[PDB]
């Protein structure tokens, strides 16, 4: 049984290593676009000064 | 066993294992004990 | 939009461990089993 | 007669450093804030020593 | 001195593995490879594991 | 009490 | 070069404010895992001595 | 190469976006499940070595 | 609102199953010492 166990650890593990690459991949774009919204933000807030 | 076992131990057949895990709970269970002198030397 | 995207990403991570699960269930019914045997031999030690 | 001391009163006597909260941030959320506070299109770190008196002190 | 919890010898008879069996005592005392203090030690835990069953009883 |  | 790309699509592109639609909060990916999972929850020993 | 504070969701994006708090919950339940499973690894094997 | 519910419900059975497994090994734990203690007894009152 510990064997068995062994070996459904080890054919479920890379599937969770794909997830893992595409959660990172998600929380950049997150972040780029937090960064435009901030800047949009600011212009539409006060354009003179943030112009 | 031999019969100077199975009178310390009340056990006529059993493995080496049992024997000796027996007989060292009996030396402890009397505090003979790393040396140890009694019953178990005039039994066996 | 992207939010969405991640809760539904761990979700799916979440689902396959709680699918292992079962079978470290299953060690549990090996030990009480062995526990049960352990108590066979005592009782028949003990009417010895 | 005139008295004065060598050092001045140490830091937390003074009467504008009084406790109001203790700003206990770990280490990854620093971390994080580092790299928020660099990645900015509007930033302030580089500033330079001779435009900016508080920069000189820092 | 707080008097709160009643059941603490049963709580803490069933955390597992926070004891020694008696066959690793008992492997530990015949291996010769290994230190008294060690022992003491073993011996002690394994004093208060059987003082806390009895107390359970 | 030969137990005990 | 990002600032650079903000302000190229924000000035330099000749649509209308209403002509920008409105993108999906939610992927079809995301729509199929909550639906089956929302199927799969409408599906769903004291300790014996 | 990858970084530990790429998972770290800063303080002002959660109270944007309040799922982002949720989503921090499930990592965290994540982790739990993690441990309890490495213990039954560890245990299992124990048993092994006494039978 | 689903994604919120299904989130609830996610944790829910989380922690709903560790409570189960937790106490199942417990039980377990404290039924083998119980069995080394009678069977150290036993064998102590023979010797005896």
């Amino acid at each position: 049984e510990l064997n068995e166990n062994a070996r459904e650890l080890e054919q479920i593990k890379p599937k969770i290593a794909l997830q893992d690459k595409e959660i990172t991949s998600v929380l950049s774009n997150l972040h780029e676009s937090n960064k435009r919204y901030r800047f949009f933000k600011k212009i539409s807030e006060d354009p003179v000064k943030a112009l | 066993y031999s019969p100077q076992l199975t009178a310390i131990i009340g056990l006529k057949s059993g493995t080496s294992h049992d024997a000796i895990f027996s007989i060292y709970k009996y030396i402890h269970l009397n505090e003979l004990l790393a040396f140890e002198n009694n019953r178990n030397n005039h039994n066996s | 939009f992207l939010t969405n995207e991640l809760i539904r990403l761990q979700m799916e991570k979440l689902d396959a461990k709680l699918n292992h699960l079962k079978k470290l269930e299953k060690f549990m019914e090996l030990e009480r089993k062995t526990l049960e045997r352990q108590q066979e031999n005592l009782l028949i030690q003990r009417l010895n | 007669v005139k008295q004065w001391d060598l050092l001045p009163e140490p830091i937390r006597f003074l009467p504008n450093q009084f406790p109001l909260k203790i700003h206990r941030t770990p280490y990854l959320t620093s971390l994080k804030k580092i790299k928020d506070e660099i990645d900015d299109p509007f930033t302030k770190i580089n500033t330079r020593g001779a435009e900016d008196p508080k920069v000189l002190i820092n | 001195c707080l008097n709160n919890d009643p059941e603490i010898l049963k709580k803490i008879a069933s955390i597992p593995n926070l004891f020694p069996t008696d066959l690793e005592i008992f492997q530990l005392f015949t291996n010769p490879s290994v230190d008294i203090q060690i022992i003491n030690q073993y011996q002690l835990l394994y004093n208060l594991k059987n003082d806390i069953l009895t107390n359970l009883e | 009490e030969t137990l005990s | 070069i990002s600032s650079n790309d903000a302000f190229n699509m924000l000035s330099l592109t000749t649509v209308p404010c209403d002509r920008i639609e409105k993108s999906r909060l939610f992927s079809e990916k995301t729509i199929r895992y909550l639906m089956q999972k929302q199927h799969e929850m409408k599906t769903q020993k004291p300790l014996t001595p | 190469h990858s970084h530990p504070s790429d998972m770290v969701i800063p303080d002002h994006l959660a109270e944007l976006i309040p799922e982002l708090y949720s989503f921090q919950q499930l990592v965290d339940s994540e982790k739990r499940l993690d441990h309890f499973i490495h213990l039954r690894n560890l245990h299992m094997k124990r048993m092994v070595a006494q039978w």
